[PDB]
C-alpha cells in the first residue's frame, strides 16, 4: 500500500521513517590516540581511593584502536566500541566531532555515550546550508556564562523559540564510565503541542550537518602537579555511540529518501511536488500556492488547466483570490492555434471548429482570408465568414458578386 | 548459530493513548540467527530513558504510565548471548484526556406515484438556502402504520432530497431524517406522513363460493372475500357467468356488484344447469384480474326423476 495516498487514491500526508541520520556515516574528528601509540588510564573508585589501570591506545593495532568508526558502529553493550580522543586536552584546547548528512533532516534528538565521563564543557551545532554556516543548537556546562557567553537554564519564551539553552543537568563527572548526554530539540519549546502548524519550530529541528565540540574536561585535581605524567593520561574524551534521530525532511510530501544521480540523498517527492526537500511544485503544477503538508490537509500541487494546448505556466496571486483561493495558473504560450488563460478559445484570425472537441488539435481552422478580397484578417467563430469588401463574397473573401467585375484597383476589388 | 548478533527486525509499528503506547513488531527476516528476545527502548524526546526486555516469542507490547500529549521516541532491537541488534526508530505523540447536533426541520412528504415519495428538509445551522461543504450524510427511514411495531428499513442519503424504491399502493408510510458527521449522532426528525397513490388490483378474489338459496332455486348466492393486493380503494365487483367454460370473456353474462357489498345473488337462471363463475375487483385506477372458474349445478326440477 502507497502512504501517500488513500484507498480511493486521494493524497494524504506521507512521511519518511524515523531513522538515526548518524548510523554508519563517516565521523571527522579533531583528535584521535595511538598516532604514535600512546598509554590511556582508566579511573575505577574504590571509595576513598582512585584505584587506575593503564592501557595502550594504538591505531596501527585494530584490537587496540579507538577509531571515529567507532561513534556510529552498531552499539553492542557487550562488546562496546569507542572512539578515545588524545589525553589531556583540557581548555582553551577543544576536541571536535563533525557529522554530515547530504540531506535536510528533521532532528528530534542528538545523544552521546561516553566511555570516559562526560564533559565539563560541550556544545552541539546545526548547519542549515550543507556545512558552510553554523548555527548553535544545546550547550552544556557548570559555568554558563563564562564557557559559552549564555544563562544557565534560561526560560524559553513564545519569542525566541530558536534559542541554543545551556543547562548542567547532564555535566556531572560521575559516573566515569558509561554516561548519557541527550538533547532534546522540541523539549521545553512552548509551540511544541502544535508543530505540525509552527514553521519556527519546523526551521529549528530542521539540520544538514551537526558538530559536537568537547571544550573542558572534568578533572580530579591532580592534573597540575610536578608528577601529572601518570594523572594527564587518565583524562580524555570517549563516545561509545553518537545517534542523531529524527526524520527526513520532504515537508509530508515523501514517503522515503532516495539516493540521486550526484549519489547524495534526495525526497522521493508525491504530490505533485518537486526538489531536494519537496519545498516546490513540479513544473506546470502552479495552479495554487505552494504549502507543507498537515495531518488534516495534505496540500499538493495542482496542474494548470490549459485543454492540452500548453506545456507551460505561470501564477497570478490576484487571480487566485479571484476565483476564492482556488485557481491562479495562467498558461504559457498556448499550441496548435489557441488562445486565452486556459487555451479555452481560438487564436486571433483562426475560427471554432463546432465538431471537433476544444481538447483536440485541429479545434481552430484557419480563416484563410484574402489579402486583397477581404477587408479584415480576424474572422466569425461560429460560420467562419470573414469580413469582405464592399462587392466581394465567399468563406475566404476570393469572389466577385453576381453584378460585380473584378477591377485592378487594390481598395476597390469587385 | 549464536556467534553473529541478531540482525535488524522486519518491521515496526506504534499505536498512541492517553497513558499507553502499543508497540507492534515481525521477527527479523533471517532465522539463522538465534534470537532470545526484544528491547524496548522507551522516552520524551529520546529512547534512552527506559528499556523493556520482553521474550522471543512476543509480537506486541503495551508500555504503560506515560505521560499524556508527550512525544515518544521507541527503538526495538532483536538480542541474544553476544548482543543486541541494530534498532528499529518509531515515534509517537500520546493522545489527550478529552474523550468527546440538531435534527432537521420542515420534513414534508411529495407524493410522485405509487412507488416513490420525495422526501424534502431544511437546516438551521447552515447559513446558505442550500450548504454542502462538510463531510455529513442523512439517514432516513420508513415503516407502515396498520401492522404493530414494524421493522425501520433505513437509507443513506447524499443530498436534501431522497426517492424511495420498493411501496406498496394505498398504505400510509412515516418518515424521520437524521444528520451526522463524524462521532456525534443526532436523533430522529420529526415523523411526516405520505400516503401511496392508489394502483390497478394484481390479485384475484379469494374465498369464492357459490351456494343456491333456500327455497328458491333459480336464485343462486355467490359469496366472496377481498383481494390481497388490492392496491386501492374499493368501487366495485364485476362477476361473469356461462354455461360453457371454454367461452370467450365477453360471451359470459355481465354482472355489476358495489364496492361496499362481498356477496351477491344471480337471478332469472335456468334449474338443473352447470354454470362457472369468474370474479374481478376493481378501483379508480384501472380493473383487477378476474378470479379461476367455480362450477356450480343449479337444482333439478320437481318434474321426471
Ligand atoms: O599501558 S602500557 O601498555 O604502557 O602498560 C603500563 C602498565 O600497565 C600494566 C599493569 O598496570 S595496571 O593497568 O595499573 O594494572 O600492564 C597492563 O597494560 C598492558 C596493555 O594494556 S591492554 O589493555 O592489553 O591494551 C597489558 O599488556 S599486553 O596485553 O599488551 O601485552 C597488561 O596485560 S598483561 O599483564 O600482559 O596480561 C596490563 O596488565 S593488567 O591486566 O592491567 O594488570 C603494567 O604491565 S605489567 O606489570 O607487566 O602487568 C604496566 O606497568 S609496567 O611497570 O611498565 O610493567
Ligand atoms: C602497534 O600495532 C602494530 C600492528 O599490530 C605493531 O606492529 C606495533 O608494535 C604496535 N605498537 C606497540 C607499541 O605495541
Ligand atoms: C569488539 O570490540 C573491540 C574493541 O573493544 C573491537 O576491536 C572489535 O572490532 C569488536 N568486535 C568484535 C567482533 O570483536
Ligand atoms: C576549538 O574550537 C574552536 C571553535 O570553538 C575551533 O576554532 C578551534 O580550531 C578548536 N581547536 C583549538 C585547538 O582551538
Ligand atoms: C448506510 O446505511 C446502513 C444502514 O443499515 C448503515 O449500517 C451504514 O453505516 C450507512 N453508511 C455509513 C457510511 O454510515
Ligand atoms: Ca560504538
Amino acid at each position: 500500500p502507497d502512504p501517500c495516498s488513500d484507498e480511493n487514491g486521494h493524497p494524504r500526508r506521507c512521511i519518511p521513517d524515523f531513522v538515526n541520520a548518524a548510523f554508519g556515516k563517516d565521523v571527522r574528528v579533531s583528535s584521535t590516540c595511538g598516532r604514535p601509540p600512546a598509554r590511556y588510564c582508566v579511573v575505577s573508585e574504590r571509595g576513598e581511593e582512585r584505584l587506575r589501570s593503564c592501557h595502550l591506545c594504538n591505531a596501527s593495532d585494530p584490537k587496540k584502536a579507538h577509531p571515529p568508526a567507532f561513534l556510529t558502529d552498531l552499539n553492542n553493550p557487550h562488546n562496546l566500541t569507542c572512539w578515545q580522543s588524545e589525553n589531556y586536552l583540557q581548555f582553551p584546547h577543544n576536541v571536535t566531532l563533525t557529522l554530515s548528512l547530504g540531506k535536510k533532516f528533521e532532528v528530534t534528538y542528538v545523544s552521546l555515550q561516553f566511555c570516559s565521563p562526560r564533559p565539563e564543557s560541550m556544545a552541539i551545532y546545526k548547519s542549515m546550508d550543507y556545512g558552510r554556516t553554523w548555527v548553535p543548537f544545546q550547550f552544556y556546562s557548570t559555568q554558563c556564562r563564562k564557557m559559552y557567553n549564555r544563562p544557565h537554564r534560561a526560560p524559553i519564551t513564545k519569542q525566541n523559540e530558536q534559542e541554543a539553552v545551556c543547562t548542567d543537568s547532564h555535566t556531572d563527572m560521575r559516573p566515569l564510565s558509561g554516561g548519557l548526554i541527550a538533547f532534546s530539540t522540541l523539549d521545553g519549546r512552548p509551540s511544541a503541542h502544535d508543530f505540525d502548524n509552527s514553521p519556527v519550530l519546523q526551521d529549528w529541528v530542521t539540520a544538514t550537518d551537526i558538530r559536537v565540540a568537547f571544550s573542558r574536561l572534568h578533572t580530579f585535581g591532580d592534573e597540575n602537579e610536578d608528577d601529572s605524567e601518570l594523572a594527564r593520561d587518565s583524562y580524555f574524551y570517549a563516545v561509545s555511540d553518537l545517534q542523531v534521530g529524527g526524520r527526513c525532511k520532504c515537508n509530508g510530501h515523501a514517503a522515503r529518501c532516495v539516493r540521486d544521480r550526484d549519489d547524495s540523498l534526495v525526497c522521493d517527492c508525491r504530490h505533485n511536488t518537486a526538489g531536494p526537500e519537496c519545498d516546490r511544485c513540479k513544473p506546470f503544477h502552479y495552479d495554487r500556492p505552494w504549502q507543507r503538508a498537515t495531518a488534516r490537509e495534505a496540500n499538493e500541487c495542482v496542474a494548470c488547466n490549459c485543454n492540452l494546448h500548453a506545456r507551460r505556466c505561470r501564477f497570478n496571486m490576484e487571480l487566485y483570490k479571484l476565483s476564492g483561493r482556488k485557481s491562479g495558473g495562467v498558461c504559457l504560450n498556448c499550441r496548435h492555434n489557441t488562445a486565452g488563460r486556459h487555451c479555452h478559445y481560438c487564436k486571433e484570425g483562426y475560427y471554432r471548429d463546432m465538431g471537433k472537441p476544444i481538447t483536440h488539435r485541429k479545434a481552430c481552422k484557419a480563416c484563410d482570408c484574402h489579402p486583397v478580397g477581404a477587408a479584415g484578417k480576424t474572422c466569425n467563430q461560429t460560420t467562419g465568414q470573414c469580413p469582405c469588401k464592399d462587392g466581394v463574397t465567399g468563406i475566404t473573401c476570393n469572389r466577385c458578386a453576381k453584378g460585380y467585375q473584378q477591377s485592378r484597383s487594390p481598395i476597390a476589388p469587385c | 548459530g549464536e556467534t553473529r548478533v541478531p540482525e535488524v527486525p522486519s518491521s515496526l509499528h506504534v499505536r498512541p493513548l492517553v497513558t499507553s503506547i502499543v508497540v507492534s513488531w515481525t521477527p527479523p527476516e533471517n532465522q539463522n540467527i538465534v534470537v532470545r528476545g526484544y528491547a524496548i527502548g522507551y522516552g520524551i524526546g529520546s529512547p534512552h530513558a527506559q528499556t523493556i526486555k520482553v521474550d522471543y516469542k512476543q509480537r506486541y507490547y503495551t508500555i504503560e504510565n506515560l505521560d499524556p500529549s508527550s512525544h515518544y521516541v521507541i527503538t526495538l532491537k532483536a538480542f541474544n548471548n553476544v548482543g543486541e541488534g541494530i534498532p528499529l526508530y518509531e515515534s509517537a505523540v500520546t493522545r489527550p484526556h478529552t474523550v468527546p447536533m440538531m435534527p432537521p426541520v420542515g420534513v414534508q412528504a411529495s407524493i410522485l406515484s405509487h412507488d416513490t415519495i420525495r422526501i424534502t428538509w431544511a437546516d438551521n445551522s447552515l447559513p446558505k438556502h442550500q450548504k454542502i461543504t462538510d463531510s455529513r450524510y442523512y439517514t432516513v427511514r420508513w415503516k407502515t402504520n396498520i401492522p404493530a411495531n414494524t421493522k425501520y428499513k433505513n437509507a443513506n442519503a447524499t443530498t436534501l432530497s431522497y426517492l424511495v424504491t420498493g411501496l406498496k399502493p394505498n398504505t400510509l408510510y412515516e418518515f424521520s431524517v437524521m444528520v451526522t458527521k463524524g462521532r456525534r449522532s443526532s436523533t430522529w426528525s420529526m415523523t411526516a406522513h405520505g400516503a401511496t397513490f392508489e394502483l390497478v388490483p394484481t390479485s384475484p378474489p379469494k374465498d369464492v363460493t357459490v351456494v343456491s338459496k333456500e327455497g328458491k332455486p333459480r336464485t343462486i348466492i355467490v359469496n366472496w372475500q377481498p383481494p390481497s393486493e388490492a392496491n386501492g380503494k374499493i368501487t366495485g365487483y364485476i362477476i361473469y357467468y356461462s354455461t360453457d367454460v371454454n367461452a370467450e370473456i365477453h360471451d359470459w353474462v355481465i354482472e355489476p356488484v358495489v364496492g361496499n357489498r362481498l356477496t351477491h345473488q344471480i337471478q332469472e337462471l335456468t334449474l338443473d344447469t352447470p354454470y362457472y363463475f369468474k370474479i374481478q375487483a376493481r378501483n379508480s385506477k384501472g380493473m383487477g384480474p378476474m378470479s379461476e372458474a367455480v362450477q356450480f349445478r343449479t337444482p333439478k326440477a320437481l318434474g321426471s326423476a
